[PDB]
């Protein structure tokens, strides 16, 4: 358990990308751990790929949040195929140890947040990691 | 006369009618011997001194290969004999036992002038291997239901072992967070197969060598070791807790076994650096464990 | 019927006798009188009994087994046992030419082989008529020519008419299995099937 | 009623027989005849035991099985078990179309598929009727073309009427069970109930 | 009177059940017809058998257990015991604002929750009624509104008479010690009190 | 990160609201580790290759210390904490073992940046020191119930083991008779307690940790190795036959522990020089074994 | 896409290449072996080889698709005997000392697209990793 | 298994014609244990040929002479006669094999099975491959 938030990306070059998040509330004060999903009410997500973690690092692109299907939890982030052109024109000519194909294109961060549902602004980040584009060969 | 050399010999493994000639082979160890039912029957009449002793059975055999990593993949088949199921080149740990019996093969284990011993039913028991700061390599454990010695055999042309694959240090990682101050990963598999022993009347005067076995479990684990090393006071990623549930992967540069899901045993030791060792196996639930096989530029 | 063994069967070695039991079962009322001297009185049959004994069996050597003897208690059949180590081959020829005078009622079998057979049988072994399913064993020989003096353990269950030709190779038991009332075998978690023992006896 | 396991309950992998014992219970007035001959008559209806013995249950798995099982003494029905090792579906297609004459008695069956089946059901595996709840076991398969004829270890219970179809997949055992009068589990400080068991017997 | 148990009583961890037993004990006449039917009767109550292990024990421990026995023993009261596998709380609010319908003497209780218990209950916890010590399990479970419709497994051992409260959680067994009759603990020389078992019997 | 090296650590332990802090350490060596319930339910149904294990307690971890005797004494202690009676600066051992329980305390293994780990319930149970022609040590054995990682701690400043003592020969005596040819004189203690498991049904879904034991017995024994040297032939005082009751003490410039009556058994073992091995346990009716702590000048 | 699901194809030489997918999602929370194929209908997947991994490289082959069975999940990547002679052409010539018949000839992908009224853009890599000549000698 | 299920190794022994016998059988594994069906071999033609080195030049030494003895039962057999066997024999290399000297490295082949039919299915594959070995004889 404790925290994962940090998971790494790997986006397609030519290919337009899109997540699928399943928002969820697991309990373990049962054994069988209660698959109790979030209610997605008054939430916003945000996320912006920026390269490095230094200050004033430009914008690489910024991630387009989509919410659907509130009642089960589930959530979708993605960006356009022109988003995922402005990313891998400005990744490191580097390549990843394990895969040939991967190049570091910057860092990213969603966060969560609730809009006074109870007058507060309760914005949590919820992943972090690394952006990483992968080579096409299509076009 | 012909003298036989280790190192002047040739392994060859008969499976569906192919032979896999596994060159790149670090060593090999193998022994045969026989069963013997030695009985003294002292008597009031005559306390004797000499045995009753019959050659009836043949010991099975139990021959450890060890094996380089190659570009070919061909040292992946001990996986796909053990019971693992294929896609592609990546080997799964099923959630339960395909078959009651495991995958019998024969094998050969050639030298000059025409001299070989040939064992048959054998089944790979145990693949082992640890990812360190020295070249990889996989001790697999086979073993053999009866030996022979035979003129003429089978020789591997064609099907062989490439190239050893050049040395990449391992890293173990949680989903994408590395884990620091890795000292040794090393990962074991086992097919803990059991002779099923049908001596009966019939084999009366004759030698009785064992043909039929059954799979008491497969398993995949891996012990890894680290430095104890902590970031912060009072640490919620490292520390010594027990983790029920974990995604956990020892990943090299071309090979990559995955845990979905993992439970993780922590043990520290006092020594003159601290030293902390997992005891990684996969959950009830967890998905098939994979191992990944990338040749060259994965 | 003859029970599965890897005399017919081998492709099922699992089926193998790993351990008989050859019983030797005639009741007897013996007295023990105070002057020291015991006294027996026999009037039952006496009947040998068999106990086999099997070790872990794969699905397809239960499978056949199983089948064979629910096809037994289907049909109510005799289950035949054929043990190995009584399969030593000493007399052969032809068994027809043999004559056997006729009224031997005791426990004795005089013959003439007419020269038809060569070998001679030797104490200990397994003996039976033609006409009859009860087995015997031979418990002395002497022979004077062509007459054969064979001596036998169970007094002589018929007459002979003097059609009885003796038999004294491929014997088998006229069994009936015992224990049928109660009979299981418990599958294990890794498919082999265990604790199978067959009580037969010899029901002539 | 049906028991659970892991084909109705597949988020319970603890339900499930860690071993079975199939039992074969056929009274019989046996009697040892003074000459050496074995008579045995039956007149009690044969009927099959089950035992089932668990493994390591955890509180949530026993308490539904438990809770079954206790449906099951308060509603007094019958208890359905499905031996998963007989589940090789070794038949396909549908049995509607599939017509047994009229007027049959004893181990012997005839029935026409009419060239509906494929596959063909080999010695060994079970067979039920679909109105008599009784479980047979096929001992011997001979088919010619389109009819197959199919050998039974229990005799037909009831005489064929001509719309019994046949059941060659998904046979459950209407059972009873044996230790419903003391039935106790333990716990462990472990956290899990050990040596669960149950002594099932068909009924009817 | 409650047993000690580490929930009250912290301080003494060896006072902790070790492993429990709870029997099911209902006591049939079950008779076997010849023609495989097997038929059951009932006419005894049912009774939940508790059966309690201890680890060794040190003095204080075994004082304060052996004290709280012997005051049971002197009062005549009646032991309550505690399962903790059994306490898990799914309905939670007033059980005094729920009716309970009259007349019901068979096993099956119908009540009103009038929306005043949230949650709901699972099959195979345990039940029990305000007004009578005998503790329930639910066997099922169907809610239709505010309507409930519980089962349990003994047939209800009074006729509900309106005044009836539901009990879900808090439920102890009105217990009575058996073997009381030749109860002892042997002292080691190493100072552990040793062989201490509780044989308790639902005395309702 | 910070990485925790042996040498740079401090342990204190803490009793009554005291910390020993124990200097003049040579070396420790400590694991810590759970136990696991991991079954296999393998069925008909499926006969599954996934382990159904919980860590439900932590293992006893076994503490070894190994102490320089010192000027002030502090070492002692472990003999007062291990169940002896004191006088002044003397040690006996009772005649009976004194309580049921052994006396409890709790220890710190203090490291650089606010770490530690924090052991336990623990009890001594074992002292033994060689007295040679090398500096005499005393290798003391706890044994601890739980175990813990904590932020803050306690740290003995002031409580600390002086200067070690400079090196002195043994020397063994029979009341005022030195006994000749000494090789080495080693002492053994021990409380060999047992931990008492109540685990419990209550605790499931929790992981257990062993809190109470008790006294299974304390002894003293010592060995002691001499060299076969005989006098007189048909010698009376040195000889291979048993001694029933004979006072005996080994003796040293800073500590003397004596048997007032002694039961000692020889052991000739004909190597280069014979030697003759001593087997020493006070008798049945033997005064308490004296242990006493001279720091300087006696 | 699927980093850790890099497959390298084989083509022999003077044969015609041909692969067939199978589309087919599943749900075995219910039951074990719950399989229901995909209906590929209105999708029309499509890739490429060239020699190197980055931009700029020379293309060497485009697979043949089709769809072999709509609404039954069985699409096929192929390409005829021509392209493979221009494949085994433009490989390279470092031959291996333990493999003599495998040489490396270029990098390929494959993606899946939906063109349906109503939807949008659905691209999908669903194939990555490099194409092996296998040497041949019947021709 | 992307290559080593279809690769096997030939050995023509010398002064002896040689000839295989295939048997094509199409096996089904995947949906149930133990089902085997024959391939019919109608319009199923064979081709194969030898050469010393796998370089772009290279020598046909040899061609077997393939031919379809069963039209169904999925029967084929390649064969070559005993001119070419001496051939391959002369043509070959004289580095012995140290673990069986009678046998020598003589080229690669490739067996090719074309379908072609009337239905738009004239597809082939690479059904054999990898090395050929003469064994020297004496009895000539």
């Amino acid at each position: 358990s404790t925290e994962n938030r940090v998971i790494d990306l790997v986006v397609d070059e030519n290919v337009p990308y899109g997540l699928l998040m399943q928002f969820m509330d697991v309990d373990d004060s049962v054994y069988p751990s209660t698959s109790k999903p979030v209610d997605l009410t008054d939430f916003s997500l945000r996320g912006s790929i920026k390269s490095s973690l230094e200050d004033g690092a430009e914008t690489v692109a910024s991630f387009t949040t989509a919410i659907v299907d509130a009642a089960q939890g589930v959530a979708s982030i993605s960006l356009p195929v022109s988003a995922v052109t402005t990313i891998a024109s400005k990744a490191s000519k580097e390549r990843d140890r394990y895969n040939p194909r991967q190049r570091l294109a910057g860092y990213y961060d969603v966060i969560i947040t609730r809009t006074a549902v109870g007058s507060a602004a309760s914005s949590f980040r919820i992943m972090e990691g690394k952006v990483y584009i992968s080579d096409g060969v299509t076009q | 006369m012909f003298y036989s050399l280790m190192r002047e010999s040739k392994i060859v493994i008969e499976y569906d009618g192919r032979g896999y000639h596994f060159d790149a082979l670090s060593n090999y160890d193998a022994s045969t011997s026989f069963q013997e039912f030695k009985t003294l029957r002292r008597t009031i009449h005559n306390r004797t001194n000499y045995a009753d002793s019959i050659i009836n059975a043949q010991d099975p055999s139990s021959i450890s290969l060890a094996i380089n990593f190659s570009t070919t993949l061909i040292e992946s088949n001990f996986f796909d004999w053990m019971g693992f199921t294929r896609e592609g080149n990546s080997l799964f740990l099923p959630r339960n036992t395909p078959n009651i019996e495991p995958i019998m093969f024969n094998m050969y284990i050639i030298n000059h002038n025409n001299s070989c011993i040939y064992f048959e039913n054998c089944y790979v028991s145990t693949v082992d291997f640890s990812l360190d700061k020295s070249i990889p390599i996989l001790n697999v454990g086979i073993e053999s239901g009866k030996f022979s010695e035979v003129s003429t055999f089978r020789d591997g042309y064609t099907i062989t072992q490439g190239e050893v694959l050049p040395y990449s240090a391992p890293a173990v990682y949680t989903n994408s967070s590395p884990l620091p101050a890795l000292i040794s990963a090393s990962m074991s598999f086992q097919q803990q197969c059991s002779w099923r022993e049908d001596r009966n009347i019939f084999d009366i005067n004759k030698i009785y060598t064992n043909k039929r076995a059954y799979v008491n479990e497969m398993n995949a684990s891996a012990t890894l070791a680290f430095y104890y090393v902590k970031r912060l006071v009072g640490d919620k990623f490292l520390n010594l807790d027990p983790e029920t549930r974990t995604p956990l992967i020892i990943k090299n540069k071309y090979v990559s076994i995955t845990f979905p899901l993992a439970r993780i045993s922590k043990r520290l030791n006092f020594s003159d650096l601290y030293q902390v060792e997992y005891d990684v196996i996969p959950t009830a639930d967890s998905d098939p464990v994979e191992i990944n096989f990338f040749g060259e530029r994965k | 019927m003859r029970l599965p063994d890897p005399y017919t069967n081998p492709e099922y070695p699992g089926l193998g006798f790993e351990s008989v039991n050859l019983v030797d079962n005639d009741p007897m009322i013996r007295d023990e009188l105070p002057n020291g001297k015991v006294k027996e009185v026999k009037i039952s049959a006496q009947y040998w009994g068999i106990n086999i004994s099997y070790p872990e069996l794969f699905p397809d050597e239960y499978a056949f087994l199983d089948s064979r003897l629910l096809e037994y208690k289907r049909t109510g059949d005799y289950l035949d046992v054929l043990l190995p180590q009584y399969e030593a081959f000493r007399v052969r020829g032809d068994t027809k030419s043999v004559t056997i005078p006729a009224g031997q009622k005791g426990s004795q079998i005089i013959l003439n082989t007419n020269g038809t057979l060569t070998g001679q049988p030797k104490a200990g072994d397994l003996f039976k008529l033609s006409t009859h399913p009860k087995v015997y064993k031979i418990t002395n020989f002497s022979s004077s020519g062509n007459v054969w003096n064979i001596s036998l353990y169970p007094d002589l269950f018929i007459t002979t008419t003097g059609s009885e030709k003796p038999v004294f190779n491929g014997i088998l038991f006229r069994t009936k299995l015992m224990n049928g009332d109660s009979f299981g075998s418990t599958l294990n978690n890794n498919g082999t099937y265990s604790g199978i023992s067959l009580s037969l006896r010899e029901s002539l």
